[PDB]
RNA sequence: GCGCACCGCGCGCAGGGGGGCCGGCGCGGCAUCUGGGAAGACUCCUAAGGCGCAAGGGAAUACCCCGUGCGCCGGGGG
C-alpha cells in the first residue's frame, strides 16, 4: 500500500501516489457496496447456509 | 431600541477591528513528495515574552469586547420581544413569566 | 381510517382517503353499487390530501392536496387530467366546488373555492382554468382575506349562488360571499348574531335554509330570502 | 435569468417556508426589502430569501451584491405572495431575511438550511 | 481489451447511468446519478470521456439515486431513495416534476426504494420498486394511472420491447 | 508548411525550423477592428495580403489552431488553400510564443506591449460600453 | 521599521505590538481602496528627518489569498519583480495592485475578470497602474485573449467556479511556460459543499497532478479564510 | 546497534522499517430502532379566565408575592 505521512507536528510530509490503478480498473468503495447490500436486505434475514455442519 | 441598536453597531465594528488585530498578532500544511527518498532528504534538511504579554492583553480585550457585544445582542432581542408584547393586536413571540410560549396563530389583517 | 369521505352527486361512487401520508396522499374510489374498490387516485403532496370534491356530473373529482397542489383526476379515463397550483398558499386545508355552466370536460362545475391554513381563501373559475392543457397558475378570480385563521368549512349553495366559508378557531368566523359577483356581505353576520365557533355548515337542497353548528353542539338555522 | 440561486425544488421550498413561519413566530425574521438590507448591513442576519417574480426585479437585485460582500447566503423562491402569507401579514412580501441568536433549535434549522442552499449552489 | 479511459467528477459514488438518446448528431452525453445526489453530466465527443459539469444536486443529503432512464431527448427520469421519482429536464437542469410513492406497508422501513425505471416508447414511465409493485405513470403529467402488484419481494430490473408492447419484470 | 500566427501587431510564417516571413502593423483602430475580425473569423485585409501568394496552393495546408477561423478561411475563396485546425499544435504555438524572443528583431526590433495594452484598454472599454454605464 | 521579507518585493513593518505586510507603492501618494500606507526614507537625511522616498501600501490578510498564504508561511511565490503572472479572477483589482507593486514596471501582470462591476473598477484601477492589463472575459474561453496574452511565468488563480481545475488547465496549456509556477485557491464550499473539505482538496490535488503539474505544497488559510486552500505547484518540472 | 556477563542467555537505551490491521480513540455513512426538541390547527393552547406594559406596597433579597392605570387576548351570553 501507500506510505503513511510523516508529520513534524506542524506540517505533514507525505508522498504522492497514483501507481495503483494503472490501466486495469478502479477499486471499489467497500463501504458503498455494503451500502447497496444493506439497501437490498434492509431488515430481512438469511436462512441457514447449507446443511449438517459445525 | 434605536439607541441600543446604534451602540450595538459600533461595538460590532469594534469587535471586527479587534478580531482582525488579534489574528494578525496570532493538520495545517501539506508538503508533497515524489518518493519516500525525497521525503527522507527533506527530513535530513529539517534535521539541519513580549509577544506573550501583548497577546494575553489582546486576548483579554477581545474577550471583553465579545461579552459587551453579546450583552448588546441580548438587549436587541429583549426589546424585540417587548415589542411583541406591545403590538396593537395579539402578536407572537417572547416568554411569559409563567413559562409558556406566546404563539398566536393569526395573521395581521 | 375511513374518517373522511365524499360521495358522488351521481351517487354511485364514494371516495375514501388513505391514511398514509409519505410524500403523497391517495384516495380510493369505491363503488357504492357493491362497496368495492375500483380506483385509487394518487396525488403528490408533502402531507397528503386536504380535501376534495366530486364534480357535478360525477365523471371526475378534484383533489386539493396540501401545499396547494390541485390535481384534477378523471374517472372515465381514471388517470389524472391536469395539475395546477393554488396561488402560493402554504398549506391548503379545505376545498369545495360548485356552480353551473363551468367547462363540461372538467365536469361542468363553475366556481371552485380553496382555503389555506393561513386563512386566506381563494375563489377560482374553471373556464379560466383551461389553457387537454391546464393553466398551471390561474390568477385567481378573487383572493378573499376577510378571515384571519385556518379555514374549516367551505361550502356551497347547491344552486351555485352563495358561498359560505368559515373558520372555526376564533369565535364567529363565518363569512358569506355572494357570487358570481364575488363580494362578501356586510349585513351578515353581525356582531351579535349567534354563530359561535362554527364547525359545520350546510345549505338545503332547495337552498332556502342554512344550518350552522358549533363546539357546544347546537344547531342554528336561517332562511335565506334575497 | 439573473435569479441564479433559484430554488424550485419543492420539498426544499416547503422547508424554507416552514422555517420562515417558525421564525416569524420567533420574531427573528425581518419582513421586507428595506429591512432585509438593514439587517445585512448591520450584519445580524444569517440567511436571506427573496422572490423571483417581482415585476421590476431590480429592486431586489441590490441585495446579492451586499451579501456576496458580507458573506451571507441568499436564495430565491419563485412566489412572492407565497412568501408574504408565509410570514403571515397578508401582503406579498418580496424579501425576507432571518437572523441568528445564541441558543435555539431554530438556529440549528437555519444552519442546516444554509447548508442546503450551499448545496444548491 | 482493457481500460481505455477513466473519468471522475468529485462526488460520492456513481450508481446509475445512461446516455442521452437521439432526437445532437455528434454531441451526445453521459448522465450519471450517484450516492449524494448530484446528477453529473459527462461528455463523450471523439473518443473522449470527461466530466463536463454537474447538472444539479437534490436538496437533502439522504436522497440516494438508484435508477436512471430517459423519457425523451431532454427529459431524464431518476428513481431515488426517499420513495421518489424525479423527472428532471436536463438542458436547463431544472426539476420538472417530483413523482412520489407511499409507505411499504408490508415490512417496516417506511421509505420505499424505486429500484428500476424505464420509459415506454410512447412516453409513459414504468417503475419497479421495493414493495414489488410496478407503477404505470402517465408521462404527460408525470403521475400514476396504475399500481400493479407483481412480485413478493422487491423488483430488481425492468425491460421493454422496442415497439412498446412487452414489459418484463424481474424480482 | 504554412503557419498562421497572430500577435497584437501582425503575423509571421516559419515554414522552413526557422522563420520564413512576417508582416507588421501598429497603432490604429483597425487594430481593434482586426480584433473583432479574429473574434468572429471574418475577412481581414492583413489576412488577405498575407495569403495572396501568386502560384497556387503548393501544399494544401495553413496551420491555424482555432477551428472557427480555420473553417472560416476555408470559406474564403480568395486563395482556396486549405487550413488545418489545432491538431494538438500546442508544442507548435506555445513554443513559437515562448521562442518569440527570437522573432522580435526579425520583424519588429522593438516592444509593442504599449500597443497591446492600448488594445486591451480599448476593447475592454468596448466591453464595458457593451455593458454600458 | 520596514524590512524586505524572505520573498523579494515584499516587506514587513514591525513595531512594538504589530507586524504588518506591505509592498512598495508603484504610485506613491495614492491609496487604491482605503488601505493604510507608510512612508519611509532611506537613512542619510538626518538634519532633515522627512520620510520621503519609499511608500508602502499596507496589505491585508482579510482581503487577499496570496499573501494570506505568505503569512501562513508560503515558502516560495515563484514570482519576482520582473515576472509575468496571469491573474485569474481579479476580484475588485486589489491583490492585483499588490502583485503589480511586487513585479514593478519590469514585471507585467495580466488580469482577467468575467463579472462586469468588478471589471469596471478593474479598468478604473488600471488607468492608474500601468503594469497590469485588464481583460474582461470569461476565462473559460481563453481563445479570446490568446491574442492579448503572451507567454508568462506564474499563474495566480482565484476563480469561484466548479471547473476551476479545467479553466486553469486550459489556460496554462495556452500560456504557461515550461516549468511554470502556479498559486491557486480552492474553496471547498464552491466546489462541493458535501464531502469533507480535506478529501475534496486532495481530489483537486489529484486533478492537477493528472493535469501535468507538480503539487509542491498546500496550506490551509484558516487564520484568515474558512475552507480555503492555497496550493503552490510547479508545471513540467 | 551501544554498556553490563570474553566461563552465557539476557537486561538499561537510541531508533529504521513493515505487520496482528488485537483492543481503544477519531471521522463518515447508516434501510431500521430508542430518546428528545419542534410539530399538523379536528388534535393542546392549564381556565372561566388569562397575559402584557408601566406604576404602588411587602419580602428566604440574585429569586417572589399582592390588588392602581392602560392595552391585548380569551370563555360565557347573544
Amino acid at each position: 500500500k501507500n506510505p503513511k505521512d510523516k508529520r513534524v507536528g506542524s506540517t505533514a510530509y507525505r508522498v504522492v501516489s497514483n501507481g495503483g490503478d494503472p490501466r486495469l480498473a478502479p477499486k471499489a468503495k467497500k463501504q458503498s457496496l455494503n451500502l447497496k447490500q444493506a439497501l437490498l436486505r434492509r431488515d430481512r434475514v438469511a436462512k441457514p447456509r447449507g446443511g449438517f455442519f459445525v | 431600541l434605536g439607541y441600543v441598536r446604534t451602540m450595538r453597531n459600533i461595538a460590532a465594528k469594534e469587535l471586527k477591528e479587534l478580531e482582525e488585530r488579534y489574528v494578525l498578532a496570532g493538520p495545517k500544511k501539506i508538503v508533497f513528495f515524489e518518493g519516500v527518498e525525497e521525503r527522507q532528504q527533506a527530513l535530513e534538511k529539517q534535521k539541519a515574552r513580549r509577544k506573550q504579554l501583548v497577546l494575553e492583553k489582546l486576548a483579554r480585550k477581545v474577550k471583553a469586547a465579545r461579552k459587551k457585544l453579546k450583552a448588546l445582542a441580548d438587549a436587541e432581542y429583549e426589546l424585540e420581544l417587548q415589542q411583541a408584547k406591545m403590538a396593537k393586536t395579539a402578536t407572537s413571540g417572547g416568554f411569559t413569566k409563567s413559562g409558556r410560549r406566546i404563539k398566536v396563530r393569526e395573521r395581521k389583517r | 381510517t375511513m374518517e373522511r369521505f365524499r360521495v358522488s352527486p351521481c351517487g354511485r361512487y364514494m371516495a375514501l382517503v388513505a391514511s398514509d401520508k409519505k410524500g403523497g396522499g391517495m384516495l380510493n374510489i369505491i363503488n357504492v353499487g357493491t362497496m368495492q374498490w375500483i380506483a385509487q387516485a394518487r396525488i403528490d403532496g408533502r402531507h397528503g390530501v386536504a380535501d376534495f370534491a366530486w364534480w357535478s356530473d360525477g365523471n371526475g373529482l378534484t383533489i386539493a392536496g396540501r401545499d396547494g397542489q390541485v390535481t384534477e383526476w378523471s374517472m372515465i379515463t381514471r388517470r389524472t387530467v391536469g395539475i395546477w397550483r393554488d396561488e402560493g398558499s402554504i398549506g391548503g386545508t379545505v376545498m369545495a366546488l360548485g356552480g353551473r355552466n363551468g367547462p363540461a370536460e372538467l365536469g361542468g362545475d363553475r366556481w371552485v373555492a380553496i382555503g389555506s391554513n393561513s386563512g386566506i381563501l381563494n375563489v377560482y373559475d374553471r373556464n379560466d382554468l383551461i389553457e387537454i392543457r391546464i393553466k398551471k397558475y390561474p390568477t385567481p378570480t378573487r383572493v378573499f382575506e376577510q378571515l384571519t385563521t385556518s379555514i374549516s368549512v367551505v361550502a356551497f349553495s347547491p344552486d351555485g349562488q352563495l358561498l359560505a366559508f368559515g373558520s372555526q378557531h376564533k369565535k364567529d368566523a363565518l363569512r358569506l360571499v355572494h357570487l358570481p359577483s364575488c363580494t362578501v356581505y356586510r349585513n351578515w353576520p353581525t356582531e351579535q348574531t349567534p354563530l359561535g365557533r362554527v364547525t359545520a355548515i350546510a345549505f338545503s337542497s332547495k337552498s332556502d335554509v342554512l344550518a350552522v353548528g358549533n363546539d357546544v353542539g347546537r344547531v342554528r338555522l336561517w332562511e335565506i330570502r334575497g | 435569468s439573473a435569479a441564479w440561486p433559484k430554488a424550485e425544488d419543492p420539498a426544499l421550498v416547503q422547508e424554507l417556508l416552514d422555517c420562515v413561519q417558525q421564525a416569524s413566530h420567533y420574531r427573528q425574521l425581518k419582513k421586507g426589502a428595506n429591512e432585509t438590507t438593514k439587517s445585512v448591513n448591520r450584519g445580524t442576519s444569517e440567511l436571506v430569501i427573496l422572490a423571483a417574480d417581482t415585476q421590476p426585479l431590480s429592486i431586489v437585485l441590490h441585495i446579492p451584491l451586499i451579501c456576496e460582500e458580507k458573506n451571507v447566503p441568499y436564495v430565491y423562491v419563485p412566489s412572492k405572495v407565497a412568501l408574504g402569507r408565509a410570514c403571515g401579514v397578508s401582503r406579498a412580501v418580496i424579501a425576507v431575511s432571518l437572523t441568528s441568536n445564541e441558543a435555539s433549535d431554530l438556529n440549528s434549522k437555519i444552519r442546516a438550511l444554509r447548508d442546503k442552499v450551499e448545496r444548491l449552489a | 481489451a482493457r481500460a481505455k479511459k477513466h473519468a471522475s467528477g468529485q462526488h460520492g459514488e456513481i450508481w446509475c447511468f445512461g446516455v442521452q438518446p437521439l432526437p445532437a448528431a455528434q454531441n451526445r452525453k453521459l448522465v450519471a446519478g450517484t450516492v449524494d445526489g448530484n446528477l453529473v453530466l459527462y461528455s463523450i465527443e471523439d473518443g473522449d470521456l470527461k466530466f463536463q459539469k454537474t447538472l444539479t444536486r437534490t436538496p437533502s443529503k439522504k436522497t440516494k439515486f438508484v435508477s436512471i432512464a430517459f423519457q425523451s431527448h431532454n427529459i431524464v427520469i431518476v428513481g431515488c431513495s426517499n420513495s421518489t421519482i424525479c423527472a428532471y429536464d436536463v438542458r436547463t437542469g431544472t426539476m420538472l416534476r417530483q413523482m412520489t410513492l407511499g409507505t411499504d406497508l408490508t415490512g417496516g422501513s417506511k421509505n420505499i426504494i424505486v429500484w428500476a425505471v424505464k420509459c415506454l416508447p410512447n412516453g409513459d414511465i414504468v417503475s419497479g420498486d421495493s414493495t414489488g409493485q410496478v407503477c404505470i405513470w402517465d408521462g404527460k403529467t408525470y403521475t400514476q394511472a396504475q399500481r400493479i402488484q407483481s412480485h413478493t419481494q422487491d423488483v430488481l430490473c425492468l425491460s421493454v420491447s422496442a415497439d412498446g408492447s412487452k414489459i418484463i419484470s424481474g424480482g | 508548411l504554412f503557419i498562421l500566427t497572430e500577435t497584437s501587431a501582425g503575423y509571421a510564417l516559419f515554414k522552413a525550423i526557422k522563420y520564413k516571413e512576417f508582416a507588421k502593423f501598429d497603432s490604429a483602430a483597425i487594430a481593434v477592428e482586426e480584433a473583432s475580425g479574429i473574434l468572429e473569423g471574418k475577412v481581414t485585409p492583413k489576412l488577405a495580403s498575407l495569403l495572396n501568394e501568386l502560384k497556387d496552393e503548393k501544399k494544401v495546408t495553413l496551420a491555424v489552431h482555432d477551428t472557427k477561423l480555420s473553417n472560416s478561411i476555408t470559406k474564403l475563396p480568395g486563395i482556396n488553400i486549405k487550413p488545418i485546425s489545432g491538431s494538438m499544435t500546442d508544442d507548435l504555438f506555445r513554443a513559437i510564443r515562448q521562442h518569440l524572443y527570437n522573432l522580435i528583431p526579425g520583424m519588429e526590433p522593438s516592444n509593442f506591449d504599449e500597443m497591446n495594452l492600448g488594445l486591451a484598454h480599448s476593447l475592454s472599454r468596448h466591453k464595458l460600453k457593451f455593458s454600458p454605464e | 521599521i520596514v524590512e524586505p521579507h524572505r520573498h523579494k518585493g515584499v516587506f514587513v513593518a514591525r513595531g512594538g505590538k504589530e507586524d504588518l505586510l506591505c509592498t512598495a507603492n508603484l504610485v506613491p501618494g495614492e491609496s487604491v481602496y482605503g488601505e493604510k500606507r507608510i512612508s519611509v526614507e532611506t537613512p542619510g537625511s538626518g538634519p532633515d528627518a522627512v520620510a520621503t522616498k519609499t511608500e508602502y501600501r499596507i496589505w491585508n490578510p482579510f482581503r487577499s489569498k496570496l499573501a494570506a498564504g505568505i503569512l501562513g508561511g508560503l515558502e516560495t511565490i515563484y514570482m519576482k519583480p520582473g515576472s509575468k503572472v496571469l491573474y485569474l479572477g481579479a476580484a475588485s483589482g486589489t491583490s492585483v495592485s499588490h502583485v503589480a507593486d511586487i513585479v514593478g514596471p519590469t514585471g507585467a501582470v495580466y488580469a482577467v475578470e468575467f463579472s462586469h462591476r468588478s471589471g469596471r473598477d478593474l479598468i478604473n484601477m488600471a488607468t492608474r497602474r500601468t503594469n497590469v492589463i485588464p481583460i474582461v472575459e470569461d476565462a473559460r474561453k481563453p481563445m479570446a485573449y490568446r491574442m492579448l496574452v503572451p507567454m508568462v511565468d506564474v499563474i495566480f488563480a482565484d476563480v469561484a467556479q466548479p471547473d476551476q481545475a479545467r479553466i486553469v488547465g486550459i489556460n496554462a496549456r495556452l500560456f504557461l511556460k515550461q516549468g511554470g509556477g502556479l498559486l491557486i485557491s480552492i474553496k471547498a464550499s464552491c466546489i462541493d459543499s458535501t464531502a469533507p473539505p480535506e478529501q475534496v482538496f486532495a481530489s483537486e490535488v489529484q486533478k492537477l497532478r493528472e493535469d501535468k503539474f507538480f503539487p509542491k505544497e498546500q496550506l490551509t488559510l484558516e487564520p484568515y479564510e474558512r475552507d480555503h486552500a492555497m496550493v503552490s505547484c510547479v508545471y513540467l518540472q
